[PDB]
């Protein structure tokens, strides 16, 4: 299937003293690469994968400079917010920024996107076109407008459909034994007895990677989504993703039930029963 | 905007005594991002905790891994302490095994 | 890879 390279910023203010928390992180599909802490020692990008390792100082300086100019940037917007929304200097505030471009299977452009939140808000985001905007407010407006005269949109769409996609490629090329490879979900079940009438089934999906996974309950073959529980996608730790739903069952019939896992790293969909 | 974190306390690897592991607890779903994870072991808090690096989602909520390694017992019981801003008082999630 | 320019607000 697809890829995607995926930034994403967030700043937070520290009114007291000093200047605001800052950190960025870097994500070729579902697997960080880099990353950045103002409140760490190194005051550097760090490699968060092997294969990004494979880089030369000069790229570790030009995403060290550039990640700090981003910083500045939310430094700066922060006071600027403040201000657009008459807030004092009382309170803590967030600033999130997420970009990034996606390519299809066959490696080529196919979407970017840019979009800004100010205490976890819309903001301002670039439009698929990647030449206008959308402003959620009359400060946004301001942005808009500035943004506009600025050409900044313009900026973006060469980086975002090209250099974008050209490190994308790279990064994919590089990392060819883990970022194209996929994993299988490992998959068993379990049984709970509540009483002597009531069970309940759960389906495990486990060590899969890439993160997107689809797992459904049936009954006598028809899709069941009553009395059924499907919990968020969390990750192993080991860069894989684990999942589980749970069908309540009256005690005796667990045989009628079927889970049915569909999974990129699975040719046929699979199905388990008790 | 103030968001309530969703919280999932769990183990890396299906769970035998004895037999090295790591127990994780993610926490989804919130904002502000100053948020408190403690992970306990018999209600006293562990010192070696490791988190994930700062992300959110689509709806601009955030989350984090925190994790450690641990070694299960059938005595030892585990779980995720959690503060926020949206809590009157800590969160607490007990590990089960499943 | 970041974008070499973060225009400010």
């Amino acid at each position: 299937g697809s890829h995607s390279m995926r930034y994403f910023f967030t700043s937070v203010s520290r009114p007291g003293r000093g200047e605001p928390r800052f950190i960025a992180v870097g994500y070729v599909d579902d697997t960080q690469f880099v990353r950045f802490d103002s409140d760490a020692a190194s005051q550097r990008m760090e490699p968060r994968a092997p294969w990004i390792e494979q880089e030369g100082p000069e790229y570790w300086d030009g995403e060290t400079r550039k990640v700090k100019a981003h910083s500045q940037t939310h430094r700066v917007d922060l006071g600027t917010l403040r201000g657009y929304y008459n807030q004092s200097e009382a309170g803590s505030h967030t600033v999130q920024r997420m970009y990034g471009c996606d390519v299809g299977s066959d490696w080529r452009f196919l979407r970017g996107y840019h979009q800004y939140a100010y205490d976890g808000k819309d903001y301002i985001a670039l439009k698929e076109d990647l030449r206008s905007w959308t402003a959620a407010d009359m400060a946004a407006q301001t942005t808009k407008h500035k943004w506009e005269a600025a050409h900044v949109a313009e900026q973006l769409r060469a980086y975002l459909e090209g250099t974008c996609v050209e490190w994308l490629r790279r990064y994919l090329e590089n990392g060819k034994e883990t970022l194209q490879r996929t994993d299988a979900p490992k998959t068993h079940m379990t049984h709970h007895a509540v009483s002597d009438h009531e069970a309940t089934l759960r389906c495990w999906a486990l060590s899969f990677y890439p993160a997107e996974i689809t797992l459904t309950w049936q009954r006598d073959g028809e899709d069941q989504t009553q009395d059924t529980e499907l919990v968020e996608t969390r990750p192993a730790g080991d860069g894989t993703f684990q999942k589980w739903a749970a069908v309540v069952v009256p005690s005796g019939q667990e045989q009628r039930y079927t889970c049915h896992v569909q999974h990129e790293g699975l040719p046929k969909p699979l199905t388990l029963r008790w | 905007i103030q968001r309530t974190p969703k919280i999932q306390v769990y183990s890396r690897h299906p769970a035998e005594n004895g037999k090295s592991n790591f127990l994780n607890c993610y926490v989804s779903g919130f904002h502000p991002s100053d948020i408190e994870v403690d992970l306990l072991k018999n209600g006293e808090r562990i010192e070696k905790v490791e988190h994930s690096d700062l992300s959110f989602s689509k709806d601009w909520s955030f989350y984090l891994l925190y994790y450690t390694e641990f070694t299960p017992t059938e005595k030892d019981e585990y779980a995720c302490r959690v503060n926020h801003v949206t809590l009157s008082q800590p969160k607490i999630v007990k590990w089960d095994r499943d | 890879y970041l974008s070499p320019i973060a225009s400010p607000l």
